[PDB]
RNA sequence: AAUCGUACCGCAAACCAACACAGGUUAGUUAUUGUAAAGGCUGUAUAAAACCAGGAUAAAGGAACUCGGCAAAAUAGGUUAUGUUUUCG
């Protein structure tokens, strides 16, 4: 249930980036008219969050996230939030609202971007052309394009088996062993239980 | 009236860290909305007070930017939507002066400064407080200055929607 | 305590309070409780707490000093308080 | 290094070292119980209990 | 005669409530049965010793049958194998109280979350409908 | 199938140090990518002296300090064509 701002531009967004708040009074009345006239700000606008917030932001990122992966080659944030838009309905708002989404998904490896190359650390830094983003289809353990973590897995499957063999010569065991620690109680065979009744419900 | 001390803001240092200072701060102001009436050291009192009124006007502003910064100053939600909804149609005219403070002597173990602090305008209230709009006479020598000075000058409470807001009413439906 | 333990006792002899004079007064040694705390390198030093009597003698007629304080009324809280019923308006004439 | 930790308490040591079973094995051990005995102390070994 | 224990108090199971033995504040596994406040002589005594956070599915097991068949025939190896068996049944207790007392946890946060939640909502739908009388009272 | 241990403290205000002592004290287990589940714990009232202790920042100069680069600071890490010394590793 989106809201619009007090222009009636566009819907405001749940993140702390958001300076503007969400009109609600009962009747529509243009900014100037109310905001001038010295009544209190409250009696039209909802200045704070809704009670869904966490959920309403999880609920935003898997729109994004599978959007991506129906693309076929990395975009820009322009183009997925009038793909987004088209797609479901005016839902987003801003182009910096959707670019938080990204940062976390590139952060847990949900995501990639693609970087420019320059010639000096400075005419980088000063770059203005927007970047691309795209989709993982399921999570990986490395950052960068298929490309780069084609790479980096390269590496790591020879360390890998650089380490193992240094501690057969050394009289190490070649994989850590541990312990199994048992954690099915009492309390999960009720929550096994609670699952098997609501999905027969 | 509190005093101002060379640190950034001129604050009390409540012999504490800053960053333990900021979390007490926090939660006193927190519990003075909810109750309205704490008593405590003279030292946590004063700059409670001044802390007090500023978390005030934040909710009078009534705007997405004000909120953002009450959201981390308020620990409770209900503390929180009370502070924007009822306190801030309380003081839509009174400028200033929302907390009042009044010594109270010394405590007994280590004979400690003590005071109240409380909110100027509610029922329960230890005094009455001025009304947040002064009346003028009609015939006396402030009526015709304030005129000469400040045309816009307020004598009466104004009602929550005014004349214009209402016009376009009408005239919209 | 003492000063208000002694007028009852002026009273019951029939004398008046009004006229009372504090004309005696002295401490007297109790009996101590000892004790002992540990200091560095072994040393040890005494840990005592002091017990005290005391004597309030009041007489009537005696002499007495001038010595006299003011009273003040406390701070206004309530009904009884009436600054708000101030009238400003006379400060902005001349 | 902190001194003043010469006693470390162990129950089997203090049995076996001055315990009524060891006193009685000597010929020294003896006498001394008698001298004990002789001054008239309550409780003869450590090793003794009701 | 059954082999678990049903029957538990659980506010003192958790800690709200005291015991039938107050003196005793951290129950050992065979002293939880007579530390229950529900505890009757007339109930049967149960075949093994299980804590109250025991699982149900823990009635199918047999350990003493399985660590025969591994039993070392050198008696020196044989002590030392028999020593950590022993260490390995009393930790198992300890491993059930650890995932109780998590699982728990994150049954009490959802809960309380979902108060929250409806808290808010009732707040702000009633400062609609009082919005909403000030627009209609000025016509 | 009898007999003895089962409470409470146990990196500690309950054990060894005369103390509610910044010291000493064995083994077994647990969460955590850049962090970290469970559990556990909690400080008389203020501040805009000198001076002392433990930190932070500092113009221009950069060992001129001092018995002595004491203390403090410092790109500290990895791969190199070539050269030197070797007991040839
Ligand atoms: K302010
Ligand atoms: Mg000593
Ligand atoms: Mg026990
Ligand atoms: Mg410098
Ligand atoms: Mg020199």
């Amino acid at each position: 249930r989106p809201a619009l701002t007090p222009s009636f531009s566009r819907v405001s967004d749940p993140w702390t980036g958001e300076k503007e708040a969400k009109y609600a009074a009962p009747y529509r009345i243009p900014e100037e008219v109310w905001k001038n006239s010295g009544a209190p700000k409250i009696l039209f606008q909802d200045p704070w969050n809704s009670p869904d917030y966490d959920e309403v932001r999880k609920k935003h990122a898997v729109l994004v996230h599978d959007y991506l992966k129906q693309q076929s080659q990395p975009i820009n944030v322009q183009t997925i939030l009038e793909g987004v838009n088209k797609t479901h309905g005016l839902v987003l708002g801003t182009i910096e609202y959707v670019t938080s989404l990204l940062e976390n998904m590139l952060w847990h490896d949900m995501a990639y971007v693609v970087k420019p190359v320059f010639s000096s650390p400075r005419k980088a830094k000063l770059s203005k052309i927007p970047l691309l983003y795209g989709a993982n289809k399921y999570q990986q353990v490395f950052r960068g394009t298929p490309k780069e973590v084609a790479e980096r897995y390269e590496a790591a499957r020879a360390k890998h088996i650089k380490v193992a063999f240094t501690r057969l010569r050394t009289s190490k065991t070649p994989q850590p062993f541990r312990r199994r620690t048992d954690e099915y109680s009492h309390v999960q065979a009720s929550q096994s239980a609670l699952g098997l009744a609501a999905a027969a419900a | 009236t509190v005093k101002r001390f060379l640190r950034p803001g001129g604050w009390n240092r409540l012999n504490r860290p800053v960053k333990e200072r900021l979390a007490l701060i926090k939660n006193m102001a927190t519990q003075l909305v909810e109750k309205e009436r704490i008593r405590t050291t003279l030292s946590k009192a004063k700059n409670l007070q001044r802390y007090g009124d500023k978390l005030i006007t934040l909710g009078k502003a009534g705007t997405r930017e004000s909120w953002l910064k009450a959201n981390d100053i308020v620990r409770t939600d209900r503390e929180l939507h009370k502070l924007f909804t009822t306190l801030a149609l309380r003081y839509k005219d009174r400028q200033g002066g929302y907390v009042r403070l009044i010594r109270a002597g010394f405590r007994r173990g280590d004979a400690a400064p003590v005071a109240i602090v409380e909110l100027v305008d509610r029922e329960g209230e230890l005094r009455q407080a001025r009304p947040a709009v002064t009346p003028v006479p009609k015939f006396s020598v402030m009526r015709w200055v304030k005129q000469q000075l400040d045309p816009k000058f307020i004598s009466e409470p104004a009602p929550l929607l005014p004349p214009l807001v209402r016009d376009y009413l009408k005239e919209q439906n | 305590e003492g000063l208000e333990h002694a007028r009852k006792d002026a009273e019951e002899k029939g004398l008046d309070p009004k006229k009372l004079v504090v004309s005696t007064v002295y401490t007297a040694k109790g009996k101590y409780l000892r004790g002992f705390q540990p200091m560095g390198k072994g040393f040890a030093g005494r840990k005592t707490t002091r017990k005290t009597h005391l004597r309030i003698v009041l007489r009537e007629n005696a002499s007495v000093l001038p010595f006299a304080a003011q009273v003040v009324s406390p701070s206004r809280v309530g009904g009884a308080s009436q600054k708000h019923l101030r009238d400003i308006s006379v400060r902005y004439t001349v | 290094m902190k001194r003043g930790m010469t006693y470390q308490p162990s129950r089997k040591k203090r049995i076996n070292k001055h315990g009524m079973e060891k006193r009685l094995g000597t010929e020294d051990g003896r006498l001394t119980i008698l001298r004990r005995l002789e001054k008239g102390r309550w409780r003869l070994t450590v090793d003794m209990f009701r | 005669r059954p082999i678990m224990h049903k029957n538990w108090d659980w506010e003192f199971v958790v800690g709200a409530k005291a015991g039938r033995k107050p003196a005793i504040q951290r129950p050992k596994p065979h002293q939880w049965y007579y530390c229950n406040p529900k505890y009757s002589a007339e109930d049967p005594l149960p075949t093994k010793i299980f804590p109250p956070h025991a699982p149900p599915t823990a009635e199918s097991l047999d350990d003493w049958a399985k660590f025969r068949k591994l039993c070392p025939k050198d008696p020196v190896e044989a002590k030392k194998f028999r020593k950590h068996f022993v260490r390995f049944l009393n930790q198992r207790n300890y491993d059930w109280r650890t995932a109780f007392e998590r699982g728990l946890a994150k049954e009490v946060a959802v809960a309380k979350a979902a108060q929250r939640a409806e808290d808010e909502t009732k707040r702000q739908e009633a400062w609609h409908a009082y919005r909403t009388a000030v627009f209609e009272s000025a016509l």
